[PDB]
């Protein structure tokens, strides 16, 4: 009905700034406060100021909200352009409010950028273009379109910039893990809205009458099954844009998903195994043992050290050492579990001494690789 | 001649050899399931279009099969078995080199847009996320005196997720760019010509430290045969090495170009503790910014001796007030008034004295060197007044230069 006005407002929008840019950059050709400005909003974005870090803990919070306003509306809608005055659209009047916050945040970022063009052109500028004016547009005409608006999955790609800027990601394997997830599923959540939208609109060559009404979920569900490779075809696309869109995504991300998994599974699996601390015991001697620790270290030495010809005497054995134990040692620590413990850790950290309650033990007995290439340096 | 690169002629026959595989294998697709099995006398045909061939050969190449659209003549499923077995070894190699290829471009390229009034400093050499950090939190510290410098990081590598943080924490007066000193193209792109100097930092725990100390001395070369009057200090791990660059024909102390050699000054300042014997921590602990923050576990000698480390030594001009003082009025009246130690002057060519005797008067605009925790106390030196501050009790009231 009306679609192509909310379209061309993102357009209008876009081109127009684009060339207020270009014949400025020609008169600038053919021929202070700004800077301070410049460096002030810079600042701000980058949450140096303490009104820096509310705006920006602000984008973290209603990005995440306009995307769940785009979920409601994505979810409880047939017809992708549909009437409704928005004095009702209780929805529309929050988007409406989050669009307002964008538009100054998209001001305020436009200030601080080095290179204007290079600005208006960035992702997120094309993220504000296709968000902002449609939703102006929804108010001056009695009916929404859930348009390209699916691309405010986009902005959840700011979220490891926030968590940056506000100093919390301290470590390189922890702001991977949130880079990898969040680009991961903003992809997957946008891709989905395209599709969405292509289905539910139909072909514009056929006159909008080849449409297959998705669900935003079944969309969401078949782009996994896709991803992964499983394709069951229990759903699938039928719009020649559905299917052409299918096999741009299919040549893309397959490559996502499958370095995606693997990277992941190895950050969770980084996670140190042998952690945590000696709880001492209300009666019970103990041991702390460390150095050279091998199952052939271990078990000669436990093998002597519990044997049965020995007096009766319950003291534990707390081996402290750097290694991850092998399987054939983890078979021997859990044989001897009511009297043998293992902690990662070296006597070389005060803290890792501390965790074995050494100051609490009998003794340190320090074993020797006697097979070493360098007894001197072992020593 | 237009493919001049290796990995952009890699990049084409990629893509033109996959694309035209794809394409001419939905053409004959289309021509086996359109026209029929032959043996069958062609009654067993199915009309697709070659649009839909190419879906479905693209669909099964990546593995995907979804079976909306699927084979079924004789010759259309023999086909797509020898297609499975060829083209699957295709997809799964081009996807993974294509990522490689465009995932090879560099992430800081470009070039330093210098503004209409900021300084900036280029710094290079070691680069991480240690030096960069030790670097920065002194460089741009709380204490030192409020100057809009931009710092410049010029190096070959990609910085790593930490560095990239902390340049992102930094964003507004830190950039950096992939390059070398050694190509006078980067020197460019960095606007040495306008820089007020060059930094040069070493990596102190190296394998060997003559090789460092080789390598920051060709970079002092190329910065100075970029161009010779730009500012040079310089990292060196090695007393010997130091020669080697006094004698560059531009190299200039005059000009304020200096090596800081840690092996000198490291020996340096442990023999002055065998003259006194804790001097070289005095002293060390001027040389690094840092503010006084108390903990209430900590013990009366560990609070005495970090109010001792947020001290730091700082130059600023004493005021007319001081004008033909000797140097001990001058340090008896920054001590007991300014709460200032006073321990330098600049004399008017010109020379530093370190604590002379009451022959010396202070001249006007003299240079004074002052201990004390922060530029914003020193100030009040240049700000003092024998009229207006002299009867002022506490130090928080002498400021704005009392007119
Ligand atoms: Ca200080
Ligand atoms: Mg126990
Ligand atoms: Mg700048």
């Amino acid at each position: 009905r009306q679609w192509y006005s909310f379209l061309a407002s993102s357009l209008v929008t876009f081109g127009s700034g684009l060339v207020v840019i270009i014949i400025y950059r020609i008169v600038l050709w053919l021929c202070g406060w700004m800077t301070e400005a410049k460096d002030w909003a810079g600042e701000l974005i980058s949450g140096q100021t303490t009104t820096g870090r509310i705006l920006v803990g602000l984008v973290f919070l209603l990005s995440i909200a306009s995307l769940i306003i785009y979920f409601i509306d994505a979810s409880t809608n047939t017809s992708v352009e549909t009437c409704l005055p928005w004095s009702s659209s209780t929805t529309q009047q929050v988007d409406l409010a989050f669009n307002v916050f964008f538009m100054i945040y998209f001001f305020i970022r436009f200030v601080a950028a080095n290179d204007k063009l290079w600005f208006w052109v960035e992702l997120f500028s094309f993220v504000d273009y296709f968000t902002i004016p449609p939703s102006f547009v929804a108010i001056y005409l009695d009916r929404n379109w859930l348009g390209l608006r699916f691309l405010q999955a986009l902005r959840l790609m700011s979220i490891p910039d926030i968590l940056t800027y506000l100093n919390v990601l301290k470590t390189s394997t922890l702001i991977r893990l949130v880079q990898l997830v969040v680009s991961f599923v903003s992809l997957w959540l946008t891709a989905a809205g395209f599709l969405h939208l292509l289905e539910n609109s139909g072909d514009p060559f056929f006159d909008f009458g080849n449409a297959q009404h998705l669900t935003y979920w079944e969309c969401l569900y078949f782009l996994m099954v896709t991803m992964s490779t499983v394709g069951f075809g229990d759903i699938f696309a039928t719009t020649v844009l559905g299917r052409t869109f299918v096999v741009i995504f299919i040549m893309i991300f397959i490559g996502l998903f499958a370095s995606f998994i693997p990277e992941i599974a190895e950050i969770l699996g980084k996670r140190q195994k042998y952690g945590g601390s000696y709880k001492k015991e209300r009666g019970k001697r103990h041991v702390v043992v460390c150095g050279y620790i091998t199952f052939d270290s271990v078990s000669n030495f436990l093998k002597d050290f519990l044997h049965k010809d020995r007096e009766d005497v319950d003291v534990e054995i707390v081996f402290l050492h750097k290694g991850l134990p092998g399987l054939e040692l983890e078979g021997l620590l859990k044989r001897h579990f009511t009297q043998v413990e293992y902690f990662w850790g070296s006597v070389m950290d005060a803290n890792d001494l501390e965790r074995v309650k050494i100051q609490e033990a009998d003794a340190c007995l320090v074993l020797a690789n006697k097979y070493c290439q360098d007894p001197d340096q072992e020593d | 001649n237009v493919l001049k690169t290796s990995t952009l002629i890699r990049l084409v026959q990629l893509v033109v050899s996959f694309v035209s595989l794809w394409l001419t294998a939905a053409g004959f697709l289309h021509l086996l399931e359109n026209s029929g099995d032959p043996f069958f006398d062609f009654g067993n045909a199915q009309h697709l279009t070659y649009w839909e061939c190419l879906y479905f050969l693209m669909v099964t190449m990546s593995t995907v099969g979804f079976g909306d659209i699927f084979a079924t003549t004789v010759l259309g499923r023999t086909f797509v078995v020898i297609f499975i077995m060829i083209f699957i070894g295709l997809f799964a190699s081009f996807i993974p080199e294509i990522a490689e290829i465009l995932g090879k471009r560099q992430k800081y390229g470009g070039s330093y847009k210098k503004e209409r009034g900021k300084r900036h400093v280029v710094v290079c050499g070691y680069i991480t996320f240690d030096s960069v950090s030790n670097f920065l939190k002194d460089f741009l510290h709380k204490d030192r005196e409020d100057v809009d410098v931009e710092i410049v990081f010029l190096h070959k590598g990609l910085p790593g997720l930490e560095l990239e943080g902390l340049l992102k924490r930094h964003f507004t007066q830190v950039e950096y760019f992939w390059g070398s000193v050694m190509d006078a193209n980067d020197l460019e792109r960095v606007k040495i010509q306008e820089a007020d100097a060059c930094l040069v930092l070493a990596n102190k725990y190296c394998q060997d430290p003559d090789q460092e100390d080789a390598a920051n001395i060709m970079r002092v070369i190329s910065i100075k045969n970029y161009h010779s009057d730009i500012k040079v200090i310089v990292q060196l791990l090695q007393y010997h090495n130091k020669a080697y660059l006094l004698n560059i024909p531009s190299w200039d102390w005059k000009r304020g170009d200096d090596a800081v050699c840690v092996a000198e000054l490291k020996l340096g300042f442990i023999a002055q503790s065998c003259l006194a014997p804790g001097f070289s921590t005095l002293m060390a602990n001027l040389f690094t910014m840092r503010s006084y923050k108390p903990t209430p576990e900590m013990s009366q000698w560990q609070t005495d001796y970090m109010r001792g480390t947020g001290m730091e030594m700082y130059t600023e001009y004493l005021s007319s007030a001081f004008n033909a003082l000797t140097f001990p009025e001058a340090a008896e009246l920054c001590f007991s008034k300014l709460k200032l130690l006073l321990l330098a002057i600049e004399v008017r060519e010109s020379t530093l004295a370190i604590n002379p005797g009451p022959k010396v008067k202070i001249e006007n605009a003299t240079q004074g060197f002052f201990i004390a925790e922060s530029a914003e106390e020193v100030k009040r030196a240049f700000y003092y007044c024998k009229n207006c501050h002299a009867n002022v009790s506490d130090v928080r009231q002498i400021k704005k230069c009392k007119c």
